[PDB]
């Protein structure tokens, strides 16, 4: 399974600049997170006003990296809702 | 009235169709309202047309016949005297330079020269224009930062076909790069910027350098993801001090994120193929490289025709983006990939077959699939290849192929014997990097030979084999089992994947006997490629080819003669019999013990010599070197390289052959194989043409360098062989 | 593979050859290379028995008009300095007036040469290259150029006086119109059918009766119409129009005195009351300045790339690029007599003056003739 | 050319469409709002009543003509 | 190849033609027909027979061609129904190429480019002439090639699956519940997407689906 073999450096989701991340603050709304992040590439379907922002790379074959920075909104798009994680493992 | 019928005459081929399209544009067609009158004065119109496109002379003239109810039939007819000859390219207020030249950098001419004639001194007022931004180009490229093009005039002579062009400039002095200023929101990337701006002080102005350093910081920001930054570059002139500042402003803008990853036009080859020659991967933010090397893998892989990038701002949105992928399949539903008829033909009076199918469609699975199965020489050989490129989606290939193989003596080159072989291979191969790919297989072979007629080659072998046969009887019996590490190594980087352009191919293939094996020997081979853009265009190119071959045996079996190298095909050395090249088979004298009286075999005792005799028939050789340098060109034709990218080259190639064990001091009194300047050559024309049964493949080359036997041909066809 | 198909338009053939003077050349020389496939205006001069005469190569040559015998020569070829030597690019006639001989040039020169010396006096540069027959005019040089500019050299230094803008289209025929000078005003034409009248000094404009007649829908029918040098009598211009008009024009105001069907047209010259004048497509035909009528008309040369027609010996004389030499009666309105001088070509136009007629060929030679 | 001069209206590839193709509807738990249908690729109602391909034919109407 | 016979024989001639399977030779004629007689009202049915023939002949770009040529002359038309069956019908028949995709292999994941424009010219059809007789047909072939659009985008969502790229799995499994709700494909791509998001390490989301897929195993 585990071999060496060029995997083509997968990048995944949106880029998560520590500069962007301190960027954000609890009172903005959709249009602010928008500009400061850029659209969230992975918008809640069902239901709730969620964007979920997933920064996710693997060089290579090895060394799993990624973050994932969760934000929901009220119907109006007002924010209220920060999660901020470095993720587990992988290969 | 309405016309059934407009027909155009005189025309030398000058845009036949835009003659229509003139009439179109007249308000008139075939069967549209037009009467007599008006149609001598639209014909007015068909001049214009023609001083349009540089026939000043022409003049044109109407006959119409009406059908017997006002129904008409119209011809035109054309007068198109000669025109448009620039006598003269003039260029006034030029102070820094001879304008020779400036003006031999033009499209136009005023003078063809004798030395090289290319072309012909003919007007056109739109490359006029491209050549107008070409002298620009040059003047601040050279470093005159305040050059201007001034009024440029087209004259014409009281007599009309004689042209000639004037060019006023104006030059001011060549300006120094005293500095570069880069400003603007470039999200933390200055130091690369600026060392795409590294410039010595000293240096002089540069139209297109500064036009690079734009294009090279817009390639940087797509790297990094910036689809769209504005990018401006702007003067700062002092001309007391004759330097330049440069001023370079840029917005990186948002970083773009790819929506969709989109092919189209690829109505057979499953999505699946294309895809998985991606590098940027869909939902992550874009990068014009990995866009770029998607674009050069699927070239590279060879199943499309044409490739072609968009990217699309998703309607909208600020930042996302769509990648498509345009593409034209090679083959256009001809089922199986290119169908590979195999043939023997040339000069040669002999007919060979080989028959296959090949690459995509294949069934149930996934796999890519290749058949083959033939008759050369008077050998029978089938084979059967299954192969997966991605066995799984991380790039190792598998492949597996099972093969049976039968030998028959009736000339042809083939030394007297019957042998039948068969065997198998399982390969695996795994992608090391980008442009590189490392192979491993194992292999297992089985042979059994009978009506042996001795030989000192194969008898060199076989002798050394043990259970060494009885010289001077034509029948001697032997058997192998055989299991072989396969091995391989492979370097590709080539714009398409056919008729390259740009890049090489270098392909390596080697096999080692593991112990157990009856032939306890290695061997190794090479094959390379490697293609360059003439003058940096890739629309003219020169190929250069070499292949190279050793083998020798671990435990002092040497080689098996039956794993021997060859060359002589149109795919290694144009100009030869398949096999003929290289050392040929001396027989021992035989007593003829399994004959037959209708065939004048080689050497039966009975009949031929009592000592070592020679023959046409060619043993291989144990070492190969192969070498072909290749010289590409257009030809039109009505199928030309635009409407069918038909290819033809002209080429020389170096081959040879030699055995390595040739004991060259005891066999004195007989060609010494054991030295490789036996060089054989064949340099002429080749032409290969893409049709949808798969490539055609026509080539003339005379064998002008040849040794004693080599079945010359100096003309030889063939279709197929897809790679 | 291609060539079975040329197409060529053809010229009529040569007229009839009895004739009832018999012309003979008086001597001829090799002024140097020649015009060859080249389209530009220079001519040989005359002034007191010294002819001058250039080409395009740079040479220049001064020589007795009696016989050929050679006063001075001279190059205006560049100096190499071991790069691509440069020719003058010679262009735009041969004009002498006391101590001076003025040449225009392909390239922006305009070279002053002595008359009795081949010393250069002095050379100046202009805004683009002066094709036209450069003039003399009170102390001044007047210059009419490929890129429609017209500009006045002070005679004594060469300097520029003024410059004047004439309009030129892209496609502009040839940019080529010698200015006259009278009754203190001089006459221009323009390539954008702009005939003018300037005063000829500080560059003040008098008027500018553009020929708009023309009115060409496609480009080459709206080709450039006035390239011919306008002559003045009685001050009244008359000008020519390669496509559009012949016109007569008051010269104190620009208004019409006449004006006529006639284009495909680039020289004449003028009898006291009758025009003689030469088509484009070669036909020649004698008018009266009042009302354009016409005293004699023939086109037996028609399409043979006539010269300009100058009076000489009582006769109507033109050339052709064929080769051929032919006098025309003054009012019978036929052939005089017709001669072959070259095989190569004859195009630039004659000139007669002091007696003599001279003419220089398309291949470098000049002849002198008499009849 | 060469063929059994019949399928005057199919395609010379597979009609699979007449079967093999029923549009399994998809249901939202409570709690959970799917994402909407988004324009376009809805089908709306239809008759029912209409001949399907194998017989139903392809030729164009027998529009009026005059000259 | 056809001479200047009356346009009343050349129509008479070539409608027999059809009815007797001549395709080629019917194209020929009704182009002629076109060539010389475009003016006369014989114009409108010329082209609709022009249509069939393109259609039936396998000449689908053309098809395709005059069926837009007919639309821009007609905008209104008693036959604007079956023009636009016959544009999505020829755009559906330019998938369906070759034999040994018929017995060989699934053809669903190829190009969506034809199918996609032949299902949208088949919503414009059934939408806009309900009452039409191609009407159901119409509708038969929209759940087929709407079918055949989900298959594509899950054979998308499968190779992502594979290589990981999850939040591109995630990314099309969404587009594919947005556009194509009611496919066997989206209910066999959930359980995928449900795969996907946890693989992310987005818990809840994962089990948000995980529901969903519980009430839709049905």
């Amino acid at each position: 399974l585990e071999r060496v073999v060029y995997r083509p450096d997968i990048n995944q989701g949106n880029y998560l600049t520590a500069n962007d991340v301190s960027k954000i603050r609890v009172g903005m709304t959709q249009q602010q997170v928008a500009y400061a992040l850029g659209t969230p590439l992975m918008s809640d379907p069902f239901g709730t006003n969620t964007w979920f922002y997933v920064f996710r790379q693997q060089p290579g074959h090895e060394g799993v990296t990624q973050q994932t920075l969760t934000l929901t909104f009220n119907s109006s798009g007002v924010l209220t809702n920060i999660d901020n994680k470095p993720a587990l493992s992988g290969n | 009235p309405t016309i059934a019928s407009i027909t155009f005459s005189g025309n030398k081929s000058v845009k036949d169709d835009m003659l229509k399209q003139n009439l179109e544009a007249s308000g008139v067609r075939v069967g549209e309202s037009l009467d007599r009158t008006t149609i001598a004065d639209i014909e007015k119109g068909l001049e214009d047309f023609y001083y349009s496109v540089g026939k000043y002379s022409a003049s044109v003239k109407a006959v119409v016949t009406p059908l017997p109810r006002n129904r008409v039939d119209l011809k035109l007819v054309f007068q198109e005297g000669v025109s448009a000859e620039i006598q003269q390219i003039n260029i006034v207020g030029n102070h820094a330079f001879t304008t020779d030249e400036l003006i031999s950098h033009f499209q136009l001419r005023d003078e063809v020269p004798w030395w090289n004639v290319v072309g012909d001194r003919k007007y056109q007022k739109q490359k006029l224009a491209g050549d107008l931004e070409t002298l620009r180009s040059y003047y601040l490229d050279r470093g005159y930062a305040r050059f201007n093009i001034d009024s440029t005039q087209v004259s014409l002579t009281p007599d009309k076909k004689g042209i000639y062009v004037t060019v006023n400039i104006t030059e001011g002095d060549q300006y120094k790069l005293s500095g570069v200023e880069v400003s603007g929101n470039l999200a933390g990337h200055s130091a690369e910027i600026e060392q795409l701006t590294k410039i010595e002080p000293g240096e002089l102005y540069n139209g297109t350098k500064v036009t690079k350093m734009e294009d090279d910081i817009k390639k940087l920001l797509g790297r990094y993801g910036y689809a769209y930054p504005r990018v401006q570059s702007m003067p700062e002139i002092n001309d007391a001090d004759k330097t330049v500042k440069l001023r370079v402003n840029v917005d990186a803008g948002n970083r773009f994120y790819v929506r969709k990853i989109r092919f189209e036009g690829n109505d057979t080859s499953k999505d699946a193929v294309l895809r998985r020659e991606m590098r940027q991967m869909e939902g992550a933010w874009l990068g014009s490289d990995l866009v770029d090397q998607g674009k050069e893998r699927l070239n590279r892989l060879g199943f499309f025709e044409t490739v072609d990038t968009d990217t699309q701002r998703v309607p909208g949105s600020p930042d996302q983006v769509d990648v498509v992928y345009k593409v034209k399949e090679r083959n256009t539903l001809v089922p199986r990939g290119s169908f590979n008829f195999g043939i023997g033909y040339g000069a040669e009076s002999g007919v060979s077959f080989q028959a296959g199918v090949q690459q995509d469609n294949w069934l149930g699975t996934g796999y890519a699939v290749g058949i083959n199965g033939t008759k050369n020489d008077y050998q029978t050989y089938a084979e059967l290849s299954v192969t997966n490129p991605y066995f799984t989606v991380d790039g190792v290939s598998l492949g597996g192929r099972l093969f049976y193989n039968d030998f028959q003596a009736d000339d042809a080159d083939l030394s007297d014997y019957t042998n039948k072989s068969y065997g198998t291979d399982v390969t695996l191969g795994f992608p090391i990097n980008e442009y590189n790919s490392l192979r491993a297989g194992l292999g297992y072979v089985h042979n059994s030979l009978s009506n042996m007629q001795p030989q000192v080659a194969m008898w060199r072998y076989l002798y050394s084999m043990g259970e060494h046969p009885s010289t001077s009887d034509q029948d001697n019996s032997f058997k192998t089992d055989d299991f072989t590490f396969n091995y391989g190594w492979t370097y590709n980087k080539l714009d398409r994947g056919y008729f390259p352009t740009d890049g090489s191919r270098v392909n390596l293939t080697g096999k080692v006997t593991i112990p157990g094996s009856d032939n306890e020997y290695y061997k190794v081979t090479l094959d390379t490629a490697t293609y360059v853009p003439i003058d940096d265009d890739h629309k003219w190119v020169v190929l250069g080819r070499t292949r190279w071959g050793y083998g020798d045996g671990l435990g002092g079996k040497e080689m098996p003669f039956y794993e021997n190298f060859y060359a002589g095909g149109s795919s290694t050395v144009r100009g030869f019999q398949s096999n003929t090249i290289g050392p040929k088979a001396v027989y021992f004298p035989h007593q003829a013990s399994n004959y037959d009286p209708d065939y004048d075999y080689e050497c039966a005792t009975q009949d031929g010599a009592k000592d070592l005799c020679k023959s046409d028939d060619a043993v291989g050789g144990n070492a190969m070197a192969v070498a072909s340098l290749e010289f590409i060109t257009p030809t039109p034709f009505i199928s030309d390289k635009y409407a069918n990218s038909v290819r033809t080259s002209f080429f020389w190639d170096m081959g040879t052959v030699w055995d390595t064990n040739w004991d060259s001091s005891q066999y004195s009194g007989y060609p010494d194989y054991s030295d490789p300047s036996n060089i054989r050559m064949s340099a002429g024309i080749a032409l290969q043409w893409m049709s949808p049964l798969g490539p055609l493949v026509f080539s003339y080359a005379q064998p002008f360098k040849k040794y004693d036997g080599d079945k010359a041909e100096q003309f030889q066809f063939n279709i197929g062989k897809t790679w | 593979l291609f060539n079975s198909e040329e197409d060529v338009v053809k010229m009529s053939p040569l007229p009839t050859v009895e004739n009832q003077f018999t012309p003979t050349t008086a001597w001829s020389t090799s002024v140097g290379s020649g015009i060859g496939n080249f389209y530009s205006n220079l001519h040989p001069a005359l002034a007191d028995n010294v002819v001058y005469a250039a080409d395009r190569a740079g040479l220049v040559k001064a020589l007795n008009a009696d016989d050929g015998k050679e006063i001075w020569s001279v190059s205006l070829a560049e100096k190499d300095g071991w790069f691509s030597k440069e020719p003058a690019l010679l262009s735009g006639g041969v004009t002498v007036s006391g101590g001076h001989v003025y040449i225009g040039s392909e390239k922006a020169q305009v070279y002053a040469l002595n008359t009795s010396d081949g010393t250069v006096a002095w050379q100046t540069k202009v805004a683009g290259e002066a094709l036209s027959r450069p003039v003399v005019s009170d102390g001044l040089v007047l210059i009419h150029t490929s890129n429609g500019q017209l500009q006045a050299l002070n005679e004594a230094d060469g300097a520029v006086k003024w410059t004047v803008n004439l309009d030129m289209p892209s496609l502009s025929l040839r940019g080529e119109s010698a200015p006259t000078t009278a009754f203190g005003a001089a006459v221009v034409g323009g390539d954008n059918g702009r005939v003018s009248a300037v005063l000829m000094e500080q560059g003040q404009m008098i008027w500018q009766q553009r020929i708009s007649q023309a009115t060409g829908s496609t480009e080459i029918d709206r080709l450039s119409d006035v390239d011919t040098t306008p002559v003045v009598v009685n001050g009244v211009v008359f000008a020519l129009a390669y496509n559009g008009n012949l016109t007569a024009l008051d010269l104190r105001s620009g208004q019409i005195m006449w004006k006529r069907e006639l284009g495909s047209v680039n020289d004449f010259i003028v009898d006291g009351n009758r025009i003689y004048l030469v088509d484009q497509n070669d036909r020649v035909m004698a008018l009266t300045i009042d009302g354009g009528v016409t005293l004699w008309t023939q086109s037996d040369l028609l399409h043979r790339l006539l010269t300009s027609p100058v009076l000489y010996n009582g006769n109507l004389v033109v050339g052709d690029s064929e080769g051929y030499l032919h006098w025309i009666n003054v009012e019978d309105g036929r052939f005089v007599a017709q001669q072959k001088v070259d095989s190569s070509g004859f195009q630039t136009e004659p000139v007669a003056a002091d007696g003599k007629l001279l003419i220089q060929a398309k291949d470098g030679t000049v002849y002198s003739i008499t009849r | 050319c060469s063929s059994d001069s019949r399928y005057k209206r199919q395609v010379s590839g597979d009609e699979a469409y007449l079967e093999a193709a029923p549009l399994a509807e998809l249901h939202a738990p409570a709690g959970m709002i799917l994402p909407v249908t988004s324009g376009d690729y809805a089908i709306p109602v239809t008759n029912g009543s209409g001949a399907v391909g194998k017989a139903l034919d392809i030729r164009p109407p027998a529009q009026p003509l005059a000259l | 190849e056809v001479p200047d016979n009356p346009p009343n024989e050349i129509y008479a001639t070539a409608q027999q033609k059809l009815q007797d399977g001549n395709w080629r030779q019917a194209i020929t004629q009704l182009e002629a027909l076109d060539n010389r007689y475009p003016f006369g009202p014989y114009s409108q049915q010329v082209q609709l027979d022009l249509i069939y023939a393109y259609y039936k002949n396998a000449d689908l770009p053309l098809a395709q061609a005059a069926i837009d040529r007919f639309i821009r002359l007609n905008p209104t038309h008693p036959n604007i129904d079956y023009v636009m069956y016959m544009r999505g019908l020829t755009n559906m028949a330019l998938d369906d190429s070759a034999l040994q995709g018929f017995f060989g292999v699934d053809r669903s994941d190829r190009d969506p480019q034809h199918a996609r424009a032949a299902f949208s010219d088949f919503s414009k059809l059934v939408r806009g002439y309900p009452n039409s007789q191609y009407t159901t047909d119409a509708t038969k072939r929209l759940v087929f090639l709407k079918d055949r659009l989900a298959k594509y985008e899950y054979s998308v969502a499968e190779y992502y699956t594979e290589r990981g790229a999850w939040v591109a799995v995630v990314n099309r499994v969404e587009g594919m519940l947005r556009d194509y709700p009611d496919t066997q494909a989206t209910r066999d791509a959930l359980p995928l997407m449900e795969n996907a998001y946890r693989q992310m390490q987005m818990n809840a989301q994962a089990e948000k689906v995980a529901k969903i897929i519980a009430a839709n195993s049905s």
